[PDB]
């Protein structure tokens, strides 16, 4: 059954012309079929025969669906539309319901009228056995299965059509995704069922047929990742294939499933599992699962045993966000309204990169979270952070970059994030003063790094295969090594200081880490910078 | 009326910029604001056959808690052909200036039918439970660059009388705003302003204090001690050495001499008479902005900002590095005592304003803040009808101690 809705004007990309590809004559069986099938929709008005005044053609195929037109070219030539998927609603962003139902609005694609003008580009051909003279030609008069515009156009159509019902019944929740129609409400079944029918007949009044309550899917609803109930969502537990031999590609997919799991079941680990990848020569090469890997792979089966259940969003309450540090650059967080009744949860791993610190990092977490919150709940969480207000104050007021943390509150959940060290703001009286300097031949990679102090001390070192920076830093490393609890170190390096300012407590550079460790050791350090080469 | 045809710069296509997730409170605000403009016929809902999009959001002013809708046409303005409004160097000197919001005026005038498509924008839904609400302008959009242009004529007329009967007053139009400056003491200024409002209110474009050239560039003062330590000198020399990029006459050898010898930082040092002269001579060169810096209209204006901490912020507008057309400091607004973004945005605003006043042109910003952080909260505190360009950087440690002066 067709429909009476204004068609959406559709045109081909700027200056291109309809598809022009050949038909792949088929078996006696693959042609007989498409002759029947097409005679069907033919009678239903969906497609109409065309003559020679249409120069286009798309490849028609015939696959026996057990237990098809190729528009690839056409699509390329068709204009672009807006967004056929802004973002998927996330479970934690939905509010509970009394009754729920999804209708398979299915083949409504073929109920929506395709722009008449455009129809001509949709021309396809049913070949001949012995390639007689003609072939049986057709074109579409309705949204085609597999065409670029189909979803988009169907999407809108559906929306206009649903605006009034939405109006009449403002306490009802209709959500359209693909060819489904999730509907929720707080009416008791009976009242619910009625409205559904109402609605149902309402669509049907436009040509869009729908399944009887008889053939209609029911809760739990499986929503990409979750098992949906009207009062609770659940983490459809996960399966890990126990097996004899492991191929690389396998481990990959394994660590894949696992990495997605860690968001819900923190504790999950794969550090010893990623190691099985080192050096892998072929995606199909089998690997000897190490004993440490055995102990990990199993400890994970235990974790993923216990399913996870959750709660939906209650507007009348506050959103609470709590964070924890699992290790260096690893943060876990969970969002809830009522303690232990989680709405959502997750974790972030931060590849150290150039030079960061925990506070800076903590800061990035908060930020990320804040953004996804806004997307889901339209508002942002109050935060419970493992950091002392004093610690934060000290750091932020003094960092060279603009930064901020929304209303938050300290939660004493060790291990707290703190500042491993702070450089003195001014020189230390009664402290050795090391004038450090380093230099290396860019070309030869040959260097010397050393120092001299106000207390007579000195040392220098020759470095083979070093560089334009390592030397400088090393200079300071030495200075730090041989100094004792209180030091004053003057250098001319910009790279050195600039960095140490940020008070990094983690770096990509192994060297840097050396210094950091050293710095943390000292009781009081003062670093000063003087122009070079004078 | 008969609409003037507008076109995109050749080769260019409409903007397809993504919408940033908006918070709850402001979604409604927009939806509310929009269902109404639709009635009034300003905008019309569009379909999917339209692939363009621009970001939108809502802000609020003082005594005006009521939400105001704002659109980011930066990309579009960039792709919109050029046209036609001149800049006077008058208000640069005025004793006072007042800014007026004259965006409304535009909604009266229609926009060419085939350009309308490009103005498509979207009202997003929380948790994407609904598709967006696509609209498109039928009238002249606010904050768009073609708008103050097309409304030029009518504007000129409308003002001419207040103009001709008060040639002692300057009137500058920069997009949705109008800058009104007079040397007349506050009494007659404010009153004359209000009078001007009415003059406009009379036609129907509704309109709801600054102090130019009070904005003098800041000096770079060098510390003074009775006694100088090795450290003191070190810091001093570094400062100058760097500063010699602006003033080539600054010299640092005499001081650099006293620093020879591996001595303690705390160690106290007496200035040789030659170092005393050198220094004194340097203090002089710094008493005035470098010579030879002249604003070039054909080149972009640039503004750098540095976080000095304690609520302090310094900046420099320049076109060529080290040849600042103006420089300054800024102390946080009473009440932003806990957040940088708040401050930083306020700052960005004041500066853009002065830029406008002075050269009737906005500066491109280099911001000491991570893009993520900026993009997440800048809207929460914005309050201008325009949006300047910006990029994000890593403040060199030096340029920072220098301006600390
Ligand atoms: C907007 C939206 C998206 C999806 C996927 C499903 C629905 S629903 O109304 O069918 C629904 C199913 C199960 C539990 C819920 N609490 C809701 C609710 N509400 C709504």
């Amino acid at each position: 059954p067709i429909s009476p809705i204004e068609t959406v004007p559709v045109k081909l990309k700027p200056g291109m012309d309809g598809p022009k590809v050949k038909q792949w004559p088929l078996t006696e069986e693959k042609i007989k079929a498409l002759v029947e099938i097409c005679t069907e929709m033919e009678k239903e008005g969906k497609i109409s025969k065309i003559g020679p005044e249409n120069p286009y053609n798309t490849p028609v195929f015939a696959i026996k669906k057990k237990d098809l037109v190729d528009f690839r070219e056409l699509n390329k030539r068709t204009q672009d539309f807006w967004e056929v998927q802004l973002g998927i609603p996330h479970p934690a962003g939905l509010k509970k319901k009394k009754s729920v139902t999804v209708l398979d609005v299915g083949d409504a694609y073929f109920s929506v009228p395709l722009d008449e003008d455009f129809r001509k580009y949709t021309a396809f051909t049913i070949p001949s056995i012995n390639n007689e003279t003609p072939g049986i030609r057709y074109q579409y008069n309705v949204l085609p299965q597999g065409w670029k515009g189909s979803p988009a156009i169907f999407q809108s159509s559906m929306t206009k059509i649903l605006e009034p019902f939405r109006k009449q019944n403002p306490d009802i929740v209709i959500y359209q995704y693909m060819d489904d129609l999730y509907v929720g409400s707080d009416l008791e079944i009976g009242q619910h069922r009625t409205k559904i029918e109402e609605l149902r007949q309402h669509l049907l009044r436009w040509g869009l047929t729908t399944p009887d309550k008889k053939h209609q899917k029911e809760p739990p609803f499986l929503w990409m990742g979750y098992e949906l109930h009207p009062d609770k969502w659940t983490v459809q537990p996960i399966v890990l294939p126990e097996k004899d031999s492991w191929t690389v590609n396998d481990i990959q997919k394994l660590v894949g499933k696992l990495n997605w799991a860690s968001q819900i079941y923190p504790g999950i680990k794969v550090r010893q599992l990623c190691k099985l990848l080192r050096g892998t020569k072929a995606l199909t090469e089998v690997i000897p699962l190490t004993e440490e890997a055995e102990l990990e792979l199993a400890e994970n089966r235990e974790i993923l045993k216990e399913p996870v259940h959750g709660v939906y969003y209650d507007p009348s309450k506050d959103l609470i966000a709590e964070i924890q540090k699992q290790g260096q650059g690893q943060w876990t967080y969970q969002i809830y309204q009522e303690p232990f009744k989680n709405l959502k949860t997750g974790k972030y791993a931060r590849m150290r990169g150039a030079h960061t610190n925990d506070v800076k990092q903590l800061t990035e977490a908060v930020q990320k979270i804040t953004t996804e919150s806004i997307v889901i709940w339209g508002k942002t969480p109050k935060f419970k952070l493992p950091i002392q207000k004093e610690t934060w104050e000290t750091w932020w007021t003094e960092y060279w970059q603009a930064t901020w943390i929304p209303e938050w509150e300290f939660v004493n959940t060790p291990p707290l994030v703190k500042l491993w060290y702070q450089l003195e703001k001014e020189p230390i009286v009664g402290a050795e003063t090391f004038y450090v300097d380093g230099a290396a031949n860019r070309e030869t990679k040959l260097g010397k790094a050393g120092y001299v102090t106000n207390r007579g001390r000195q040392k220098v070192v020759t470095l083979t295969d070093t560089t334009n920076q390592k030397t400088e830093l090393q200079a300071i490393y030495l200075a730090l090594q041989d100094s004792g609890l209180e030091v004053n170190i003057v250098t001319d390096s910009q790279y050195a200081l600039g960095i140490i300012q940020a008070q990094p407590d983690q770096s990509e550079s192994e060297l840097v880490n050396q210094i950091i460790e050293q710095l943390i050791k000292k009781e009081k350090v003062y670093l000063a910078w003087v122009p070079a080469h004078k | 009326i008969e609409t003037v045809p507008v076109k995109l710069k050749p080769g260019m296509d409409g903007p397809k910029v993504k919408q940033w997730p908006l918070t709850e409170e402001k979604i409604k605000a927009l939806v509310e604001i929009c269902t109404e403009m639709e009635k009034e016929g300003k905008i019309s809902k569009i379909g999917p056959e339209n692939p363009y999009n621009t970001p939108v959001f809502a802000i609020k002013k003082k005594d005006s808690t009521k939400w105001r809708k704002l659109v980011d046409f930066r990309e579009l303005n960039k792709r919109t052909q050029d046209f036609g409004i001149p800049h006077p160097a008058g208000l640069k000197k005025k004793k006072s200036v007042t800014v007026l919001d004259v965006g409304d005026a535009y909604f009266s005038v229609p926009l060419d039918e085939d350009f309308r498509k490009y103005t498509a924008f979207t009202i997003p839904s929380i948790n994407n439970e609904t598709p967006g609400i696509r609209y498109q302008y039928n009238v002249l959009p606010q904050g768009w660059k073609g708008s103050p242009a097309i409304f030029q004529s009518s504007m000129t007329k409308i003002l001419e009388p207040f103009r001709k009967q008060n040639p002692d007053i300057v009137i500058y139009q920069y997009m949705d705003d109008l800058y009104v400056g007079s040397d007349l003491e506050i009494g007659q200024h404010r009153t004359k302003i209000e009078e001007l409002r009415q003059h406009l209110l009379r036609w129907g474009l509704t309109t709801p204090e600054l102090h130019p050239d009070k904005w003098t560039v800041q000096p770079i003062v060098l510390p003074e001690k009775d006694s100088w330590t090795v450290n003191d000198i070190q810091k001093l020399v570094g400062k100058l050495n760097w500063a010699s990029q602006i003033y080539p006459g600054i010299k640092v050898r005499q001081l650099c001499k006293l620093l020879r010898g591996t001595k303690a930082l705390t160690e106290v040092i007496p200035l040789t008479e030659e170092a005393e002269l050198e220094l004194a001579e340097n203090r002089e060169i710094l008493k005035e902005p470098v010579h030879g810096v002249y604003y070039d209209p054909s080149k972009d204006l640039i503004a750098e900002i540095q976080k000095q901490g304690q609520g302090q912020w310094t900046y420099q507008i320049y076109q060529e590095p080290f040849k600042n057309l103006k420089t300054g400091k800024y102390a946080r607004m009473r009440g932003a005592h806990t957040n940088d973004v708040k401050q930083l945005t306020e700052a960005v605003q004041k500066i853009t304003t002065e830029s406008i006043v002075i050269w009737g042109k906005t500066p491109k910003f280099k911001l000491p803040i991570q893009k993520e952080t900026w993009e997440t909260w800048w809207t929460e505190y914005w309050q201008a009808t325009w949006i300047p360009e910006w990029e994000f950087v890593n403040t060199p440690p030096l340029v920072k101690l220098w301006y600390q002066l």
